[PDB]
Parts: C-alpha cells; structure tokens; sequence
C-alpha cells in the first residue's frame, strides 16, 4: 500500500523538513562513537510516505488518545532512526521496532535531535556502522531517517541524565 | 512491548545533565506514530 513521492528541493515542505534535520544536530557525549563526527548533513532526498491504511490506523488511535486527554492529541514531529526503516514505511511501527533495552522500557523511541536518531540508523550504539565499510562515521554511505507524526497524549515526564 | 505508565499515553525523557540535549519520547503502541517523511542523507565531515 505504500507509495513514496519525491519532494522537490524547491518545495517549501522539502525546505522545512531539511531545516528541522539540520537545526537539531548537536554534539553527543560519545564524541561521535555511535553516529559519527559531523555538524551537518548532505540531504540527498526527501520522500513523502503515503499509505492510506497506516494513516487511518494512526488517526483512529489519535482520536482515541485525544478523547482521553481533553481533545488534545499532543502531536509532535519527531525523528526515528532504525535499521528497519524499510519495514516501517511498508508495514507501520510495531513491537519489532521497539527498543527492548531502552531506558524507559521496551517501547518505540523518537528524538527531537536528528543527530540522536542518527546514532541508531546502523543499530543500537550504531552497531558495526555502515554495511559496506563497517564505519559508524562513514561519510560515503547513504543513511535514512524517518521524520514522524507522533501522538504523545498525556506524557509521563521522566527527568533523566 | 511494555505499557505506558497508568493514566499516560507515552513517556518523555527530559534531559537533566546535558544542557544542550533536546527531549526523547517513547510510545508503547505502533499506531501512535506515522512515518511521514523518509530522509536520505549523508553525514558531512567537518572542516
Ligand atoms: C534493536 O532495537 C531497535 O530495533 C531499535 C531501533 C531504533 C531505536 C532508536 C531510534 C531513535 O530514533 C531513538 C531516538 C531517541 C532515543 C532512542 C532511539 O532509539 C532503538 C532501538
Ligand atoms: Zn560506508
């Protein structure tokens, strides 16, 4: 059911997504170990992910959460990096994309910092890096992230290091 | 997959040491996210 529509770099929607990518890069306490050493990206392509069934699955749940939280879905746009991006865009998020060992338990994790999601593109801790060069800081190989619409509803605030 | 805390729909991880870190978030139902954009990129070697 999924089709991918390419956005033109001239499109305001390409530009605003690129700006969210670039402007939410930060330095990481691992010195680049997991995700690489970089202050910015070369954006190669931005595609809109269209799947009617997955979208309706999303909005159905969004309304349930809204009705449980004074008509407030508390919807954000957030980044997600995963070795499983291809399964996600075709079949949706499910238990197999959960971070079983994550600090807030076995759930699906998202980040405001694009660079935080970048640390997970080749696996937890960056895995062994890019499949071709085994480099977590590969400057050659193409990487993919998702920029996602996420319903948080009433969110449990965990103060954390 | 775990469940949200009782009475909640997600968890927010608020940074409490690194002043520059933005928040991270966790949901416990796949239906609570839609993967809207696929971004293909390279990280760039600083000068
Ligand atoms: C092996 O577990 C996974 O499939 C998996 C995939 C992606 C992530 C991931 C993806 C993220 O974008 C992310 C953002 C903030 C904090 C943690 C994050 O972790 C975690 C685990
Ligand atoms: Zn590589």
């Amino acid at each position: 059911g999924t089709i991918l529509i390419d956005l033109s770099p001239d499109d305001k929607e390409f530009q605003s997504v690129e700006e969210e990518m670039q402007s939410t890069v930060r330095e990481h306490r691992d010195g680049g170990h997991a995700g690489g050493i970089f202050n910015r990206y070369n954006i190669l392509k931005i595609q809109k992910v269209c799947n009617k069934k997955l979208w309706e699955r999303y909005t159905h749940r969004r309304k349930e959460v809204s009705e449980e939280n004074h008509n407030h879905a508390n919807e954000r746009m957030l980044f997600h990096g995963s070795p499983f991006v291809n399964a996600i865009i075709h079949k949706g998020f499910d238990e197999r994309h959960a971070y079983i060992g994550g600090m807030f338990g076995a759930g699906i994790y998202f980040a405001e910092n694009s660079s935080k999601s970048n640390q997970y593109v080749y696996g937890i801790g960056g895995g062994t890096g890019c499949p071709v060069h085994k480099d977590r800081s590969c400057y050659i190989c193409h990487r993919q992230l998702l920029f996602c619409r996420v319903t948080l509803g009433k969110s449990f605030l965990q103060f954390s290091a | 997959m775990a469940h949200s805390p009782p009475g909640h729909h997600s968890v927010t991880g608020r940074p409490s040491v690194n002043g520059l870190a933005l928040a991270e978030y966790v949901i416990y139902r796949g239906e609570q996210a839609y993967p809207e954009y696929l971004i293909t990129y390279q990280i760039m070697r600083p000068e």
